[PDB]
RNA sequence: ACCAAAGCUAGCUCAACAUACUAAACAAAUACAAAAAUACACCAAAAUAAAAUAAAACAUUCACCUAACAUUAAAGUAUAGGA
RNA sequence: ACGAGCUACCCAUGAGCAGUUUAAAAGAACCAACUCAUCUAUGUGGCAAAAUAGUGAGAAGACUUGUAGGUAGAGGUGAAAA
RNA sequence: CUCGCACACGCUUACAUCAGUAACUAAUAAUAUACUGAUAAUUAACAACCAAUAAACCAAAACAACACUAAAACGUUUAUUAAUUACAUUGUUAACCCAACACAGGAGUGCACCAAGGAAAGAUUAAAAGAAGUAAAAGGAACUCGGCAAACACAAACCCCGCCUGUUUACCAAAAACAUCACCUCUAGCAUUACUAGUAUUAGAGGCAAUGCCUGCCCAGUGACACCAGUUUAACGGCCGCGGUAUUCUGACCGUGCAAAGGUAGCAUAAUCACUUGUUCUCCAAAUAAGGACUUGUAUGAAUGGCCACACGAGGGUUUUACUGUCUCUU
RNA sequence: AACUAUUCCAAAAGUUAAACAACUAACUUAACAUGGACUAGCAAUUUCGGUUGGGGUGACC
C-alpha cells in the first residue's frame, strides 16, 4: 500500500535517548537544574505536565468517548450541507417513499384559476426578477449570494400581497434557523436528519391530505428501486455522539405548530459549492420528511404505526434562476420494514423562472442587439409558486 | 537602462536580511555581532 | 540608506507592524474577533479619603531634620519580635518550633501579597 | 534555506487538493532537474493505486463498485474515474472504454477455472487467461500498482509457472512476479495521447516545460544507434 | 588526519588523506549491569575485550585515556557504583549468582564517594557540585532569633 | 592692509609593578521585525589551515605563521633536505 | 565572512489589459494604457555614471506587473550573449 | 499650459501657527513648503491585531444559460470544546520616496481628463556660429556608403537568410545568433523532500529546426556500447588517382594503383580561399550593384542536415510609382 | 588527489561436507561500510626555452 504522509513532514521522532539512560542504577546529570539547555549535559525527561487547576481554553481536547451522549451505535446524520450520491433514489429509500411526476391536482387547480392571480402578474414578477438580478445592488452585476435570497423573498412578498383577498393567510408566521432533530430507524440502519434549514413557513392549522385512498393503496404494491454497489447511507455523516429525541425547533405550546413550507436556497458563487439540482431535490425530500416526522410523533407519539391522518409538508428550492417544487405526504411512522405502505412525494423538477439575464446591453458592431433584462419568462413557475403558497386557503 | 537606483527600500526585507534575530540565528552572524561589539559600534545591527 | 540609529517604532513599518509603546495588556481576543477586557487585569487604584487629614506637600522650614538611620532588618526585628520573644522566654513559654505567633511566616504561597516572588506592583 | 514538501496530507480524499510546483529545485533550493517550471496552476487528485482494498476489515470478500464519472486529470496522462462502493469513493485509473454509470469488479480470489475478463476488473494475475492485456501492475503482493499506469499503455501476461506470473512490460522487457499480485484488465485510457500535436512553443510552456538550453554541445561517444540485446528478466520473486 | 605522498616517492605529489577505522554493530553483554548494549565497536575493541577476558573486565581494567569514550566512562561509573554499593537489585532472586559475580571483580572495588565521580566531564562535575550546594538562603528571622537566645541565655546564667 | 601667523595643553607611546582577568550601569524592556509583560515544546553540531612568497621557472621542499617553559652554553654542531 | 531590496531563473500570493475587427481571447489583425528600445538628431563633467525629442516593435500572451520567499563565488542562474 | 485626488510601499516632522532672516538652505532675488527659533499637532467607525479538532461535499473563473482546455485563486454546514467581563493596544502631519542635488530619470493600485493642478519669458538687444521649427520659384534623388533625414507621399514588385509569435550582449551588436512546434538519436523497470505523490503513449541527456521532396556510400581510425570478439555514423568524422582509346576536343570502353568507402540526389561565381569586376542575357544614356542562366564548387553537398515553398521580419540587398530643401543652390 | 560511478582482492557475517582416491577446500553476500587496487567520468596543480636587422614562419643552438 502507498501511505499518504511524507516522512519529511511527520513530526520528527524524538532524539535517540542519551546513553546515560541505559545504565542501571545510575543518576544521569541534566541541565534540568539550570532551567535551560546546555551542551555537555544529558537531556532531561519530564512528566507529562499537569497544571492541577484546569483551564477551559488551553486544555487538551477531551476525547470523544468521554461525552455523556456517546454511544457505540454509529448513527448516520443528514444535515443541511450533505450531498447524496444518488440523490432522489437515496432520498426515497431512506424515507420509504414513492415519487410522482407532477404536483398534486389540488395545487394545480389552485394555480390555474384566474381569480388567484395578482393585479398584474407579468409586470410585477418581471419587476421582481429585474430587482433581484439587477436593481437591488449598487454594483453592476450582483453576485448570487445576494440575489438568491432576495428573489425568493420578493416572490414571498408578491404572494403575501394576497392576504387582502383570502384573509386566512395571516394565520402563518415565518421562522429562521431552527434546530431540527428527527431520529428514525430504517432497516437496521439508524438515521437522523438533524440541523437547520434556511427559512421555514409555519401555520396555525395543518394542511389537508392531498392523496386519495387509491394512491395510498397503490403505494402498497410499489417496489423501491435499489442501487446495489452504493450503500444507502452514502454521503451522510457517520456519527458516534448524538441524541435520540424528537425535536421540532419549538417548545411545547407553540401557537403556530404546523410546518407548511420549507425554503432552500443555494446561494454560493462557485458552481462546486452549490448543489446539483438533483442533490437539492434529495435535500428537500429528507428535510421535509424530518419536519413531518417530528410533528407526526408529537400528535401521536413514538409508537410506530400507519397514520389515519396523513401529515403534509411542502418545500421550495433555488439556484435563484431555477426552482424545485416538492409536496410530501407522510403516511407511516414505521420505517423499519420495507414491505408496508409508503409515504408519498410529488416533485416538480427543473422549473425555469427565466432563461437568462443581461445586466448590461449586449452590443454587436456598434448597435444594440440585446437590451437589459430577462430573456424568456415562465409565468408558469411563479404560478406554481403562488399555488404552493396558497395551499392553506 | 539607467542605474544607481538599485536600492528599493522595504522594512520587512531590511529586518529579515540584516536584523538582530537574523544575526543571532547562525554562528557566523553571532561572530558579526561580536566583531562589531569589539570595535565598539553604536549600532550592532539593523 | 534607510535609518540605522533611530529606534524601531510602530510608526516606522508597514501596516502589518504594530508594536505597543509598552502599556500593559488588559485582555484577550474573543470569539467574534472583538476584544475582551478582563476586569481583573485593569489596575484598580486604591485611593484613601484625604479630606479629614492634616499633612501637606511641603514642610515648615524651621522644622528640624534628623540623624539619618536607614532601616535595617535588625532594627525591625528589635522593634517587633524582640519584646515578644523576650516576654515569652522569660516566662519559659518559648517554642523554637513555631515562631508564627511572633509574625514569622514559614512560606509565602498562602498569603495574598507575597514578598519574594513579589506578587504586587505597588 | 529549507522548504517543506506540499505532499503532506494524511487522510485520503476524493476532493481535489492544492499543490505547489517547484521548478526543478530540491529542498535546498538549487536546481536539480533542468527545464521545469511555471505551467498552469494544478490541483491534485489522490489516486488509490491499490485496486483491491476492502472497505472494512470485517468483510474480506471480493467486492463490486460503480463507476460514476470519468474525468480529465492534469497530473497524469491517463484519464481517471471516480468509483464508489459501500460508503466510500476513490479515484482509480480508468481503462480505455470505461464510461459513466458502469460496474467494475475487484477480487483477490483465484480458482482453477480462471475468469472471463472484462475491462475494469481487477484480479490476481494467477486468475487471468494467459494472453490477457493488463495494466496497473503490482510488484510484490499488497504493495500497490506502479508499473503500466501511463495513458494507453498495456502489458501482457505471458505465462504462469510455479505459482508465479511472468508478464511483458510496455518497454518489451519481461517481469516475474508472484501470481497473487493484482492487476487491472485492459489498456489504459486515452489511447490517442500519443498523436496529440503541441502546436506552438507556448503550449509547451503551459505544460510547465521551460525551453532547452542554448549552449551547443558536440555529440559524444554515447550517441549513435546502439543495438543492445534485450536485458535479462527482472524477478521480484525472492527465493528461499 | 594527515597527508601522504603518492607512490611513496618523496618526489611525487603531496596529498591530504584521512584514515578511518572500520566500524561494526555488535551487541555486548555486561555481567555486572546485567544488560545487552548494542554498540558500535572496532575489531581492536573486540581484541582488547578478548585480551582482558571480559567485557566488564575490559571496562574496569582500562584507564580513562585508553577507552576514549564518554560512554565507556559511564559504563565504568555504573558498574563501579554497583560494586561499591553491592546493589541487591543486580539479581533480585539469586544471591548465589550475586555473590558469585561480585566476587571476581573484588579487585576494582573502590569507596562510594569516589565511585560516583569517576566518569565525569568537568561540566557534569560542576553541575553536580552545584546541586549538592543548593540551599535556599536562611530567613533573617531565624538568625536573629538565635542571636537573641544566645544573649538571653547569657543574661540568665550571669545572675 | 586683507587672507593669514604664533602658542601648550588635551591626551598618547613604550616599559615596570601588580593583583590575578570580560570595566562602568541595570527600575522596566530586551534574541516577535532586539529593547513589544502573558501558552504545550523540540534542540542542537564537529573534518589537517591554505596561499601569496623563496628556490631567480616550477612540480618534493620554503623559518615565523594565534599550539605555555624561560635564560647562559653545547651550536648554526649532529642531523634533514629536487643532499 | 557578507551580499538575489539591482539583475538571471524559480516558489507562493495578488493586479492589470479600453476601443475596433472577427464564427474565435486564434503565441491572428488595427490601435491606446502598458512593456520594450528600431533609426536619427540632440546631449557627451549632460536633465541623465545611458537621458531628451521625434520615430519605431509588441500589446489575452513563451504578456506586463506589486508583495513576501529561494538559489552564493571551486558557486549560482542562463530561450549561450561566456 | 495641462500627470489630478486618494491608498499601498517608502520617508520620518521636512507638515501647522507666530516671529526672524546680517549670514547660513533655494544653484539668483522678492519671500519662505524647504533656512533659524519658539509654540503647537494626526482623537476610530477605516487599517493592523483579531480559534482549534473531527465530518459531509468529483462537478472552474469567463454578465454563466452552458461549454472550451492549459483543467483553474476565493467556503458552507454538522459535531466537540472555545476565559465572557463598558471603554485594550497600535497606523493616522507633509509640498514626502529611489537616484550624492529642491535631479527633464525610476516608481504598484483605485478613480477621474477638470470642478482639480500648474507658468515656457530676471531686464534688454535682435550679430555670427549651433540647436528646434514653419514656408519656399523651376527641377524632383541629380544628394549620399545607402532616399540617412525630411516629405501635400504613407503604394507596388523581386531576391538572400531565418519557417512563424518569442529571446539576447542593463551602458557601442536585436541579427542571418538563441529558442521554437516537428523529426530524431541515446539513458533509465522505479516510492515517501527534487524528478514525482509521477511509471516507458512516462521521465531525463542531447541533436536538428515547422510543413513539402528527401536524408546517398563508409565501422579502417577515434569514441561509445560489448568489460575480449562484435555492434554502432539523425556518434566524432570521412567520402581518390595515373596511362591508353571513337577521323578531331572530349572518353561510353580499356589498363592499373590505392583505399573503410571513393562526394550519390540536389544546388551552385553562393553570406562558399583565391583566380574574380568568371561568361552571357535582362534592367540603366551609362552598374565591380540587382535578377536569370551557364558552371569542376578540384575548398558545395544531404539532421555539425540538402533542396523547393506559404505566411511572417524595426534583418540584408535591388527595382518601379509617389513624395519631397536630400541636392542643383540656397533663402 | 578528492568526489561520483564501475570491477576486483582483503576485512565482516555466514554456510557446507567429514572431503576424494588407492592397499582443509569450495561456495554465499540485504543495506550500510573499512583498507588496498582497477577502469572511466568530473576535476586539481603547473608550464609555454633562446637567438632573431620588430615579432611570427623557416633556420639555427
Ligand atoms: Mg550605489
Ligand atoms: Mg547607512
Ligand atoms: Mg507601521
Ligand atoms: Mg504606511
Ligand atoms: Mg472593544
Ligand atoms: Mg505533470
Ligand atoms: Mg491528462
Ligand atoms: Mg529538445
Ligand atoms: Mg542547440
Ligand atoms: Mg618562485
Ligand atoms: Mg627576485
Ligand atoms: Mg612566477
Ligand atoms: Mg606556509
Ligand atoms: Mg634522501
Ligand atoms: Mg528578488
Ligand atoms: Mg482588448
Ligand atoms: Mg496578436
Ligand atoms: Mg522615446
Ligand atoms: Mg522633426
Ligand atoms: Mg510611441
Ligand atoms: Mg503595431
Ligand atoms: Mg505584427
Ligand atoms: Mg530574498
Ligand atoms: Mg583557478
Ligand atoms: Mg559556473
Ligand atoms: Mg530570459
Ligand atoms: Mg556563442
Ligand atoms: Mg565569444
Ligand atoms: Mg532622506
Ligand atoms: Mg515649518
Ligand atoms: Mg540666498
Ligand atoms: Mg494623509
Ligand atoms: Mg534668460
Ligand atoms: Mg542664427
Ligand atoms: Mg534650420
Ligand atoms: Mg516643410
Ligand atoms: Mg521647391
Ligand atoms: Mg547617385
Ligand atoms: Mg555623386
Ligand atoms: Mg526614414
Ligand atoms: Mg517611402
Ligand atoms: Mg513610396
Ligand atoms: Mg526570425
Ligand atoms: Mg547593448
Ligand atoms: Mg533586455
Ligand atoms: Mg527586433
Ligand atoms: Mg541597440
Ligand atoms: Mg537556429
Ligand atoms: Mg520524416
Ligand atoms: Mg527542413
Ligand atoms: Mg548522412
Ligand atoms: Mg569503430
Ligand atoms: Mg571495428
Ligand atoms: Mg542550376
Ligand atoms: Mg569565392
Ligand atoms: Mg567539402
Ligand atoms: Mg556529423
Ligand atoms: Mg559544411
Ligand atoms: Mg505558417
Ligand atoms: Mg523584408
Ligand atoms: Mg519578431
Ligand atoms: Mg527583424
Ligand atoms: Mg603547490
Ligand atoms: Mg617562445
Ligand atoms: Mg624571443
Ligand atoms: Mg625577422
Ligand atoms: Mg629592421
Ligand atoms: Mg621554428
Amino acid at each position: 500500500a502507498y501511505e499518504w504522509g511524507v516522512r519529511s513532514t511527520r513530526k520528527p521522532e524524538p532524539p535517540p535517548l542519551d546513553r546515560v539512560y541505559e545504565i542501571p542504577g545510575l543518576e544521569p546529570i541534566t541541565y534540568a537544574g539550570k532551567m535551560h539547555f546546555m551542551p555537555g549535559l544529558a537531556r532531561p525527561v519530564f512528566p507529562p505536565w499537569d497544571p492541577g487547576w484546569t483551564h477551559p481554553k488551553f486544555r487538551r481536547l477531551p476525547p470523544l468517548h468521554e461525552h455523556p451522549l456517546y454511544k457505540d451505535q454509529a448513527c448516520y446524520v443528514f444535515h443541511q450541507r450533505c450531498r447524496l450520491l444518488e440523490g432522489v433514489k437515496q432520498a426515497l429509500w431512506l424515507t420509504k417513499t414513492q415519487l410522482i411526476e407532477g404536483l398534486p391536482e389540488k395545487v394545480l387547480r389552485l394555480a390555474d384559476d384566474p381569480r388567484n392571480h395578482i393585479e398584474n402578474q407579468d409586470e410585477r414578477v418581471l419587476n421582481a426578477i429585474s430587482h433581484a438580478r439587477l436593481w437591488h445592488s449598487t454594483e453592476d452585476i450582483p453576485k448570487r449570494e445576494t440575489y438568491c435570497p432576495v428573489i425568493v423573498d420578493s416572490l414571498i412578498q408578491l404572494c403575501k400581497s394576497q392576504i387582502l383577498k383570502h384573509p386566512s393567510l395571516a394565520r402563518r408566521i415565518c421562522a429562521q434557523n431552527n434546530t431540527l432533530s428527527a431520529t428514525w430507524n430504517r432497516e437496521s440502519i439508524l438515521l437522523q436528519v438533524h440541523g437547520s434549514s434556511g427559512a421555514r413557513l409555519n401555520a396555525k392549522d395543518p394542511l389537508p391530505p392531498v392523496a386519495s385512498q387509491e394512491e395510498v393503496e397503490a403505494t402498497k404494491n410499489h417496489v423501491l428501486e435499489t442501487f446495489y454497489p452504493i450503500s444507502p447511507t452514502m454521503g451522510l455523516q457517520e456519527c458516534n455522539v448524538y441524541d435520540v429525541n424528537d425535536d421540532t425547533g419549538f417548545q411545547e405550546g407553540y401557537p403556530y405548530p404546523c410546518p407548511h413550507t420549507l425554503y432552500f436556497l443555494e446561494s454560493a458563487n462557485l458552481r462546486p459549492r452549490r448543489f446539483q439540482p438533483d442533490q437539492l431535490r434529495a435535500k428537500m425530500i429528507l428535510f421535509a420528511f424530518g419536519s413531518a416526522l417530528a410533528q407526526a410523533r408529537l400528535l401521536y407519539g413514538n409508537d410506530s404505526k400507519v397514520l389515519e391522518q396523513p401529515v403534509v409538508v411542502q418545500s421550495v428550492g433555488t439556484d435563484g434562476r431555477l426552482f424545485q417544487f416538492l409536496v410530501l405526504q407522510l403516511n407511516t411512522t414505521d420505517l423499519a420494514s420495507d414491505e408496508g405502505v409508503k409515504n408519498l412525494a410529488w416533485v416538480d423538477s427543473d422549473q425555469l423562472l427565466y432563461q437568462h439575464f443581461w445586466c448590461l446591453p449586449v452590443i454587436k458592431k456598434k448597435v444594440v442587439v440585446e437590451p437589459v433584462g430577462p430573456i424568456g419568462f415562465q409565468p408558469e413557475t411563479f404560478r406554481k409558486f403562488l399555488a404552493l403558497y396558497l395551499h392553506g386557503a | 537602462k539607467a542605474r544607481g537606483n538599485e536600492y528599493q527600500p522595504s522594512n520587512i526585507k531590511r529586518k529579515h536580511k540584516h536584523g538582530w534575530v537574523r544575526r543571532l540565528r547562525t554562528p557566523t552572524g553571532v561572530q558579526v555581532i561580536l566583531r562589531r561589539m569589539h570595535k565598539g559600534r553604536k549600532s550592532l545591527s539593523h | 540608506g534607510a535609518d540605522r540609529m533611530s529606534k524601531w517604532t510602530s510608526k516606522r513599518g508597514p501596516r502589518t507592524f504594530c508594536k505597543g509603546r509598552g502599556a500593559k495588556g488588559t485582555g484577550f481576543h474573543g470569539r467574534d474577533g472583538k476584544f475582551v477586557q478582563i476586569k481583573e487585569m485593569i489596575p484598580e487604584l486604591v485611593v484613601p479619603e484625604l479630606a479629614g487629614f492634616k499633612l501637606k506637600p511641603y514642610v515648615n522650614y524651621r522644622a528640624p531634620e534628623g540623624t539619618d538611620t536607614p532601616l535595617t532588618a535588625k532594627q525591625l526585628f528589635l522593634e517587633t519580635a524582640a519584646p515578644a520573644i523576650e516576654k515569652d522566654f522569660k516566662a519559659g513559654t518559648f517554642d523554637p518550633e513555631h515562631l508564627e505567633k511572633y509574625g514569622f511566616e514559614p512560606t509565602q504561597e498562602g498569603k495574598l501579597f507575597q514578598l519574594y516572588p513579589k506578587n504586587f506592583p505597588r | 534555506a529549507t522548504s517543506v514538501s506540499w505532499k503532506s496530507r494524511t487522510k485520503y480524499t476524493v476532493m481535489p487538493v492544492k499543490m505547489r510546483k517547484s521548478g526543478g529545485r530540491n529542498h535546498t533550493g538549487q536546481i536539480q532537474v533542468h527545464g521545469i517550471g511555471g505551467g498552469h496552476k494544478q490541483r491534485y487528485r489522490m489516486i488509490d493505486f491499490l485496486r483491491f482494498r476492502p472497505e472494512h476489515e470485517s468483510k474480506p470478500g471480493p467486492f463490486e463498485e460503480k463507476v460514476i464519472a470519468v474525468r480529465y486529470d492534469p497530473c497524469r496522462s491517463a484519464d481517471i474515474a471516480l468509483v464508489a462502493g459501500g460508503n466510500r469513493k476513490r479515484w482509480i485509473i480508468a481503462t480505455e472504454n470505461m464510461k459513466a454509470g458502469d460496474t467494475v469488479l475487484n477480487s483477490d480470489h483465484i480458482g482453477r477455472m480462471a475468469v472471463a475478463a472484462r475491462e475494469g476488473d481487477a484480479h490476481p494475475l494467477g486468475a487471468l487467461p494467459v494472453g490477457t492485456l493488463i495494466n496497473n501492475v503490482e510488484s510484490e503482493p499488497g504493495r500497490g500498482a506502479q508499473y503500466i499506469r501511463a495513458a494507453g499503455t498495456c502489458g501482457v501476461l505471458l505465462r504462469k509457472v510455479n505459482g508465479t506470473a511472468i508478464i511483458q512490460l510496455p518497454s518489451k522487457r519481461q517481469m516475474q512476479v508472484l501470481e497473487t499480485c493484482i492487476a487491472t484488465v485492459g489498456r489504459v485510457s486515452n489511447v490517442d495521447h500519443n498523436k496529440r500535436v503541441i502546436g506552438k512553443a507556448g503550449r509547451n510552456r503551459w505544460l510547465g516545460k521551460r525551453p532547452n538550453s542554448g549552449l551547443w554541445q558536440r555529440k559524444g561517444g554515447w550517441a549513435g544507434r546502439k543495438i543492445r540485446p534485450l536485458p535479462p528478466m527482472k524477478s521480484y520473486v525472492k527465493l528461499p | 588526519l594527515g597527508h601522504r605522498y603518492v607512490n611513496n616517492d618523496k618526489l611525487s605529489k603531496r596529498v591530504r588523506k584521512v584514515w578511518k577505522p572500520q566500524l561494526f554493530q555488535r551487541e555486548l553483554y555486561s555481567e555486572i549491569l546485567d544488560k545487552r548494549f548494542t554498540v558500535t565497536v572496532t575489531m581492536r575493541t573486540l581484541d582488547l575485550i578478548d585480551q582482558a577476558c571480559g567485557f566488564d573486565f575490559y571496562i574496569l581494567k582500562t584507564p580513562k585515556e585508553d577507552l576514549c569514550s564518554k560512554f565507556g566512562m559511564d559504563l565504568k561509573r555504573g558498574m563501579l557504583l554497583r560494586l561499591a554499593r553491592q546493589d541487591p537489585q543486580l539479581h533480585p532472586d539469586d544471591p548465589a549468582r550475586r555473590a558469585a559475580i561480585y566476587d571476581r571483580y573484588k579487585a576494582f572495588v573502590i569507596p562510594e564517594a569516589e565511585a560516583e565521580w569517576v566518569g565525569l566531564t568537568l561540566d557534569e562535575a560542576v553541575e553536580k557540585q552545584r546541586l549538592l550546594e543548593e540551599k535556599d538562603p536562611i530567613p533573617l528571622f531565624k538568625i536573629f532569633v538565635e542571636e537573641l537566645l544566645g544573649q538571653l541565655q547569657q543574661q540568665a546564667l550571669s545572675e
